[PDB]
């Protein structure tokens, strides 16, 4: 490789050329020119790194060049930002005037000046460079060289074991791994049974709980070719080796070691374990998404963040929220591992201790965390591996935590329920004890009985719906009752009651409440009668298939948020598909922690959320959810019974109500074995027939009859105009009789219009000019029949049809009769902030004068007629 | 037989209402529209867009200045009443149909944020040209098409205008069908010549005004029996229908002998470009297209600047105010001189007012732009200009300072690996080593010897090819390599 | 063009190549290939498809596992 | 291009007594405001909260509908 | 040609063997592909080889071939095409067609196994044309893709190599799958081959070298299950969700 330094001597000899590399990153590439600059006795390489910029960050590595500067150099172009390569292509020209109007400031072509760029090419791509074969032309190709012995000879140079490392994490494949072990076995031959023993521990640590895989197995296996007594609250007998290992690599090596696994199953324990077992260390919660780079390490005098006291002093760290955190901030950090444990200081800006003792340590999120994704490779081959092992096949680990609890009675009750679950069809159970205990730790609402046990059989018996959906669910439950006793929307009578302080029971933290059951069925019934049943509660339906925080959030003004930091609760519907984008925010947002950011915003003096699925694609961050539940949908004479307290007033007619109930709901039956389709939620109700009900109490309907007068509106025109329409009528005369009679009738007077059925008033004094002139026409009029039926009843009306036969002509007629003002809105980029809310005018004068003039006519109208 | 298409307009105009205009690539189709306004009376009072989506998407409508109001273009078009024609309409923004839905909607209606709605006048009129989402757009609009024939029009359009013809019709159509019929396969080979921009028979009228001076290098006669400047303009013929392209040269071998005969063929690559452009201007406005980048194209630039008047650039790229008043724009001179004007990398900011600019120098009358301040027609001696390598051999050699017989295999090494620079390079690194970037930098080759000690250059070659296809050999390819370290022997 | 031919070769006492793929080439050039496979460079017999046994067009039949041993 | 989140909004102006939020300038329909809708089914799927909530109703093309009177009454 | 009724029972099976696996990598897709501006021209090749008369490849071969077609099926935002060879080159199903499970019945009705070359360079040519093809009736700009299906039967690989070359100038990609014997104790890493020496006289000099070495393609992988394949093309469309 030091053939590339000498070639790059040959390189420097002309300035004003800008250079580029392209290869393996940190192989010794930039390591060649550090160990460059210092020998041509020129300035020391600066470096700035190029993934987003502001250009007062750039503006300064070319304000350094200035005044013999060093000269500009990049790290990474392969994912430098778009925002700034314009006016570096500036740079490429030698001839360039470089006047910035920011500062104002003018510039020429300085004499020490090389733009050094590094950059690492696609891999198994199609081509993945933001860099252009254009921006490529004026710059001198090189290519790294990479030498096979170079692990031998870090080690050469002096003894260590993550000299082993040092580019053997990488394999995470088999040819790789077999010639990293060749570079290992030649390492074994150099200055043994004790690092080959640490490396088999180091080896058997990558995989411990990362996988059953048997890659260890072929490792030790071709190695063999090759070749405590802690304190702490809880001993984890796991751990002890586990201990061992973290206490070995702590003591002949200041290796620093990176937790990635399950938390609750290890990671914690050990934490505590530690610090009871020995000192000098802060343990400590950090965690940085949105923190500030600096404050994490205290800054303006100098603060002084719980970083700096690690790297004061330390034998451990534990650091959070990492994998979703900046990368550009920890590679700053890249200088506390191996190298002094020191790094950046500006303005205490001194050299801080080191000691090859000190091990720093943190740990990435758990595995159903979106947020442990966002993995940064740079930080995995510059630590050590080593995963928390979790529980299978053992059912004694949840009983230390369940004879923490005070009343010791949760060991002898949980396990042989959980048992009889999973006989029914299991660490998943395992966190829903844990999540029962702490259902149960907070109970204390009673006098604190023996009922623990009728509690957890609702998150576990109850919620099995999700993972099965069986007609036997429910025996399965009533065996786990028989077991618990054996260890031991209306105010209706139907278990839909039951269903509603059920969800009580889910109400003791309750960030969510997922559910499952045909939704808006009950379902959303429930919750408006919950709004009904306790005053001071708003609450807001919420669609989401297709979103954004725009619709959700604005630009500070929305309604979701307008409504949070408000209420108390929010319903939401359709949560089947997402958009998966906007779900990192609602899982940002109101974990307990109330406020937001993606910017942020501060939320949650109370807030509550509902939701819902429709039965698919779901990720485990919906399954992360803490709280879930499966509702009892409805049964047919459920919806007989809340329909007979409400209506029967005048002619219950239970019998015909049960006719047309059936009718709505055998349709939908019908249809799901493709009864024709003209849309997607495609389906039937209870309030289809309500409206029914509605109407058969109309008031006077001019007539002494309407019985089968209401399949025109609800069955027969919402389905499109076709031969299997009359389908639907042979389904419901094979329920039904039959009855026919007068198509049309339509004639009109001064006061009163009459449409084959009803009437309706004109308003003298006015109506809207209709140019275009309309007349009735001798078809289509069972459609305006029913426009006067909605707005008679107050029901919004959508239509559909071929874009022709006269939509908006329907309403446009009965509107020259009857009408007021119409005022149209084509919808065709329009979005929640311009469907009510108009925009902003700088003076906004004359615009509202037109209010004013406006009201004076429309009222001028009226007082001249009259 | 357009005549018929002609009375069916003026049958839709009989009822002042909307008309949809369709038809393949290049009818002439704003050519009726064109013709039209002579009749009616529009054309010093029309409105006109080509397209507004990076230029405009509301200025036409208008908006406030902080501390006046300023109505907007077409809000006046309606007002005071007049034409209005859109160009492509289906490229237009959708946020462009939500409002002319609202000029296809009762009282012909337009309707800003400023309280107001504007009424159309009796002298409105909406017309469309094009070439979706909007069904009552699509629903009202009736819809005419336009097709300019082949075979019996091509001779006529011309033989009552410049009735000079007798070897044309047996060749135009055979330049038509053949052009139309490659156009097929060039589209095939699309690498970089990629989309050729349509042609239209258009062009072949500007072929006509390109046999008026073949004519003004000859003399008026029946029949000029010339068999060079019937081969001259055989090629020359051919050319105008093509442009600056991907330069492969498939059509090169069929474009000089196109009828029955011909053969192919400081500034000797230029000359080729120095005397393409003598010829277009020599056939001035409307038309102008180059795609060659600037930075071949910048000795052109200086040309033009000494050989009888000047000129000038503006970057598009950038936001320019200097178009008018704001103390008037200093862009309002050039047009008011004679001198000429190139933009520098066309980015669509504001050129609104420069298509209007395009078709001034012309016999009909037609101005350039308003202000509110200096209005214009033009000026008879202008011409606009608009910006987006085997006889070089020698110079690119002639880089060298000299002083030495030097073998001019220098090059030849170049273009050898260039032939190879795109057939065999083992899949370089992953992707296409390179086709066009070596030859800037083999004369970057040649300055790595400047900014170089005193020491020679038969010892530089041969270390400095090393340097040049160092990566390009990949250490896959080294000995194919170590012959082109030959070649400077 | 001459097709690239695959031959395992397996001695009479089960001997083992895996296979090797040449080009096109006759029942002649191959006692060569054996004896360097020995690291002896010795005549030897053949046979194969037993089809009816064989020992270029001979060997035309595409796998091949020759027999072979010192005769 | 009316994206379904836009028509939440129109949730609390429905079937359900509604009420609309827009600080206190919070809304009410008038005693004479209805409300209308139209579409085509190449888009259609408006949502499942105004499809079984609200009313729709289909509309085939003219010319297969009309009778000879309404034909006639027609330039036809 | 096979009867089709037997091909569709075995394709039927396939499918049904695939289907847990087709399922959820179908729904893996899902949750990616969503953010149209570029799409897919996707096309695999079908050997009738006496490599597939060996091994007992067929039987993972039309398993994976069964699973990605069902797969692709379902994703919709480019093209999908269907090309089979022996020494030959026949298509079966284009981009603009649609395909069903009689189509692909068909296409394994078509195969005989009975080969002894293999002219996967003019199956190189044949594709690039018909990708050209398909990147003129499509517009504009949309990447394509072979998947080259077959253990490795060629007389020349310098040919292939500048034909790599010219290949990847068209933005298409050429995906060799290294098919490998499953119930064979054969393996490429154990593949040896010739090199004749003529500089040295030939005989006297045959080195014993690796198909690997000369082995022209640069993105392939060993395969000893169904499953590798299908997540290596995952990552592959992954990282064009990425960036797309």
């Amino acid at each position: 490789v030091e053939k590339n330094m000498m070639n790059l001597v040959r390189a420097t000899s002309g300035k004003r050329f800008p250079v580029l590399i392209q290869g393996p990153t940190s192989s010794g590439k930039t390591s060649m020119i550090k160990y460059l600059a210092d020998i041509t006795g020129h300035k020391f390489v600066r470096i700035n790194n190029h993934e987003h910029t502001d250009l007062q960050e750039y503006l300064g590595v070319l304000v350094e060049a200035l005044r013999k500067g060093y000269w500009i150099v990049l790290d990474e172009l392969n994912l430098a930002p778009t925002d700034v390569l314009e006016a570096l292509n500036r740079l490429l020209d030698d001839n360039r005037e470089l006047f910035i109007p920011e500062t104002q400031e003018v510039v020429h072509p300085h004499p020490d000046f090389l733009l050094f760029a590094t950059q690492n090419p696609p891999g198994i791509y199609g081509g993945r460079k933001i860099l252009s074969r254009a921006f490529r032309n004026r710059f001198l190709e090189l290519h790294f060289d990479d030498i096979p012995q170079d692990e031998l000879e870090i080690i050469l140079r002096e003894r260590c074991q993550i000299a082993p490392s040092y580019a053997k994490k990488i394999v995470e494949r088999l040819f790789e791994q077999k010639n990293s072990f060749a570079t290992l076995r030649d390492l074994f031959r150099w200055a043994v049974g004790y690092e080959q023993l640490a490396a088999s521990g180091y080896m058997l640590l990558a995989e411990r709980c990362r996988t059953p895989q048997e890659k260890v197995t072929v490792k030790k296996t071709l190695e063999k070719v090759m070749k405590l007594e802690a304190i702490g609250s809880v001993t984890w007998t796991k751990g002890m080796r586990r201990l061992s290992v973290l206490v070995s690599s702590c003591l002949k090596n200041k290796e620093p070691v990176l937790l990635v696994g399950e938390t609750g199953c290890g990671k914690t324990t050990i934490c505590q374990l530690l610090a009871q077992f020995m000192g000098r260390e802060l343990i400590t919660l950090n965690a940085h998404q949105n923190t500030e780079t600096g404050d994490i390490l205290g800054a303006q005098e100098w603060s002084d963040g719980p970083l700096i006291q690690a790297m004061r002093t330390g034998n451990f760290f534990l650091l959070d929220e990492i994998s979703l955190a900046d990368d550009s901030v920890l590679e700053r950090l890249n200088s506390v591992l191996e190298p002094e444990r020191s790094l950046l200081l500006a303005e205490s800006d001194s050299l801080v201790t080191a000691s090859e003792n000190f091990q720093f340590f943190a740990t990435m999120n758990p595995g159903g965390d979106y947020g442990k994704k966002e993995l940064s490779p740079a930080l995995r081959n510059r630590f050590t591996e080593i995963w928390v092992p979790s529980m299978e096949d053992f059912n004694d680990v949840n009983m230390i935590v369940s004879s923490r609890l005070l009343e010791d009675l949760k060991d002898l009750a949980n396990p042989i329920v959980k048992f009889s679950e999973w006989f029914g069809k299991n660490a998943t159970s395992g966190v829903i004890s844990l999540r029962d205990i702490l259902a149960w730790v907070e109970f204390i609402n009673k006098v604190f009985p023996k009922i623990q046990n009728k509690s957890t059989a609702l998150i576990q018996g109850a919620s099995m719906v999700f993972i099965d959906a069986l007609g036997t669910n429910n025996t399965a439950y009533l065996a786990e009752n028989e077991n618990d006793l054996k260890s031991l929307f209306n105010l209706t009578a139907p278990t839909t009651a039951s269903n509603l302080v059920r969800v009580v029971r889910a109400m003791q933290v309750h960030k969510p409440i997922l559910l499952e059951g045909s939704p808006g069925v009950g379902k959303t019934s429930l919750i408006t009668a919950l709004a009904n049943i306790t005053g001071n509660k708003l609450t807001r339906i919420n669609l989401s298939e297709q979103t954004d925080l725009v619709d959700l959030f604005g630009a500070h003004d929305a309604p979701f948020l307008r409504a949070m930091k408000k209420g108390e609760w929010v319903l939401l519907d359709e949560m089947n598909l997402a958009s998966q984008s906007v779900l990192e925010g609602l899982n940002a947002c109101l974990d307990h922690r109330g406020e937001a950011y993606i910017i942020s915003f501060s939320c949650h003096p109370n807030f509550l959320v509902f939701a819902a699925q429709n039965p698919k694609g779901l990720p485990k961050s919906f399954v992360n959810r803490f709280s879930v539940v499966f509702i009892d949908m409805l049964t047919s004479d459920d919806l007989l019974l809340i329909a007979k307290h409400l209506y029967p007033s005048i002619e219950p007619d239970i019998i015909a109500k049960m006719i047309k109930l059936m009718s709505t709901l055998e349709d939908q039956v019908c249809k799901r074995k493709l009864w024709g389709n003209s849309g997607s939620p495609w389906e039937f109700n209870l309030r289809d027939t309500l409206r029914w009900l509605k109407l058969l109490n109309q008031y006077s309907i001019c007539e002494d009859v309407d019985v089968f007068d209401f399949v025109d509106i609800i069955v027969k025109q919402r389905f499109r105009t076709i031969s299997d329409k009359n389908k639907a009528q042979l389904l419901i005369e094979d329920i039904f009789g039959k009855f026919s009679t007068k198509e049309n009738f339509f004639k009109l007077t001064e006061d009163y219009v009459q449409i084959n059925n009803e009437v309706a008033l004109r308003n003298p004094h006015y109506r809207y000019p209709i140019t275009q002139n309309l007349f009735p026409l001798e078809c289509n009029v069972a459609v305006y029949e029913s426009v006067l039926k909605a707005i008679n009843n107050n029901w919004p009306l959508v239509l559909v049809g071929p874009s022709n036969s006269g939509k908006t002509e329907t309403i446009r007629f009965l509107a020259s009769i009857l009408g007021p003002r119409v005022d149209v809105f084509s919808m065709n980029s329009d979005i929640d902030s311009m469907d009510i809310l108009g925009g902003y005018e700088q003076v906004d004068l004359t615009r509202q004068i037109s209010y004013i003039t406006e009201e004076l006519t429309n009222i001028v109208r009226e007082i001249i007629s009259m | 037989k357009t005549v018929s298409s002609l009375r069916q307009l003026g049958r839709k105009i009989q009822n002042s209402t909307p008309i949809m205009l369709i038809g393949k690539a290049g009818s002439g189709k704003t050519f009726l529209i064109n013709e039209l306004s002579k009749y009616m009376g529009c054309h010093d009072s029309i409105v006109k867009i080509h397209l507004g989506e990076q230029t405009d998407a509301k200025l036409l409508i208008g908006t406030y200045t902080s501390f006046e109001w300023r109505a907007g273009v077409l809000a006046t078009a309606v007002k005071e009443g007049r034409w209005v024609l859109i160009e492509d309409i289906d490229k237009a923004p959708t946020d462009v149909l939500s409002i002319l839905l609202s000029l296809l909607e009762k009282r012909e209606l337009t309707i800003p944020s400023r309280g107001e709605t504007v009424k159309a006048a009796n002298g409105f009129q909406l017309i469309s040209t094009v070439r979706n989402l909007n069904m009552i757009g699509m629903r009202i609009w009736n819809v005419i098409e336009l097709e300019e024939p082949s075979e019996e029009d091509l001779t006529h359009i011309l033989a009552q205008k410049f009735p000079i013809l007798t070897n044309l019709i047996p060749k135009l159509i055979d330049s038509y069908k053949n052009v139309k019929s490659i156009y097929m396969n060039t589209k095939f080979i699309s690498l970089n010549k990629g989309a050729h921009t349509r042609v239209v028979s258009v062009r072949d009228l500007i072929k006509l005004c390109e046999r008026l001076d073949i004519l003004f290098k000859n003399n008026g006669i029946n029949k000029p029996d010339q068999l060079i400047q019937s081969s001259v303009y055989d090629s020359i013929f051919s050319e105008a229908a093509d442009c600056f392209a991907g330069a492969i040269g498939e059509f090169k071998a069929l474009e000089p002998i196109i009828q029955a005969i011909g053969e192919s063929l400081f500034t000797n690559h230029s000359l080729r470009l120095m005397e393409q452009i003598s010829v277009c201007i020599q056939m001035t406005e409307p038309v102008l297209l180059v795609g060659e980048t600037g930075t071949g194209k910048t000795t052109v630039v200086q040309q033009l600047a000494k050989m009888l008047a000047k000129k000038l650039t503006v970057i598009n790229v950038s936001q320019q105010t200097e178009t008018g008043d704001l103390v008037e724009g200093s862009l309002v001179k050039t047009i008011r001189a004679g001198e000429w004007l190139l933009l520098d990398e066309v980015n669509l900011a504001t050129a609104d007012t420069l298509e209007s600019i395009s078709d001034l120098l012309t016999e009909p009358d037609s101005r350039s732009i308003l202000l509110s301040a200096e209005p214009i027609k033009a000026h008879p001696d202008f011409r606009i200009f608009a910006c987006m390598d085997i006889t070089d051999l020698l110079s690119i050699i002639d880089k060298y300072i000299g002083k030495y017989s030097v073998s001019d295999e220098w090059v030849g090494n170049d273009i050898a690996e260039l032939y190879l620079e795109a057939k065999k390079l083992s899949d370089n690194n992953t992707i296409v080593d390179g086709s066009n970037q070596k030859p800037h930098f083999s004369i970057r080759t040649l300055t790595r010897t400047l900014l170089y000690v005193t020491d020679i250059i038969h010892i530089y070659g041969l270390r400095r090819s090393l340097y040049d296809g160092f990566c390009m050999s990949f250490l896959t390819l080294l000995d194919q390599k170590s012959e082109a370290i030959l070649k400077p022997v | 063009d001459l097709p690239n031919v695959s031959i395992k070769f397996q001695a009479l006492d089960t001997g083992d190549n895996a296979l090797r793929v040449p080009g096109a080439i006759s029942e002649k050039q191959l006692e060569e290939l054996l004896n360097q496979l020995n690291g002896t460079s010795v005549p030897y017999t053949f046979s194969c498809t037993i089809k009816a046994s064989d020992p270029y067009s001979s060997l035309i039949k595409p796998q091949i596992t020759l027999l072979y041993t010192p005769r | 291009l009316c994206s379904p989140s836009v028509l939440d909004r129109l949730n609390s102006l429905l079937e359900i007594d509604g009420s609309l939020l827009i600080q206190p300038r919070v809304l009410k329909p008038h005693p004479n405001f209805r409300l209308f809708l139209t579409m085509d089914p190449k888009y259609g799927e408006l949502s499942r909260a105004m499809r079984n909530r609200g009313v729709e109703i289909y509309i085939d093309e003219l010319h297969s509908r009309s009778t000879a009177f309404d034909r006639l009454t027609l330039g036809f | 040609e096979r009867s089709l009724e037997e091909s569709r029972e075995l394709w039927h099976k396939s499918e049904i063997s695939t289907a847990d696996l087709v399922s959820r990598l179908g729904e893996q897709l899902r949750l990616i592909l969503e953010p149209s501006k570029r799409q897919y021209q996707i096309m695999i090749a079908l050997d009738d080889s006496k490599s597939m008369s060996e091994s007992k490849c067929v039987k993972l071969a039309f398993d994976s071939l069964c699973l990605v077609s069902k797969t692709l099926t379902q994703l919709e935002a480019g093209g999908l095409s269907i090309v089979k060879f022996g020494e030959n080159i026949k298509e079966v199903h284009s981009f603009d067609q649609q395909f069903s499970n009689e189509s692909g019945a068909r296409a394994f009705q078509w195969f005989g196994f009975q080969e002894t070359k293999t002219d996967v360079k003019k199956l190189v040519a044949e594709s690039t044309k018909i990708f050209e093809r398909a990147r003129a009736m499509v517009h504009n700009d949309q990447w394509q893709l072979e998947i080259v299906i077959s253990d490795g039967i060629c007389e020349d690989h310098e040919t292939i190599q500048k034909l790599v070359r010219r290949a990847r100038e068209n933005k298409i990609m050429l995906v060799f799958v290294i098919i490998d014997g499953i119930t064979s104790n054969e393996s490429i890493l154990d593949m040896s081959q010739v090199n004749y020496i003529p500089d040295q006289y030939g005989n006297p000099q045959l080195k014993i070298t690796k198909y690997l070495d000369t082995f022209p393609f640069e993105f392939y992988v060993v395969v000893h299950d169904i499953s590798e394949l299908p997540e290596m093309l995952s990552l592959i469309l992954r990282q064009y969700f990425t960036d797309l």
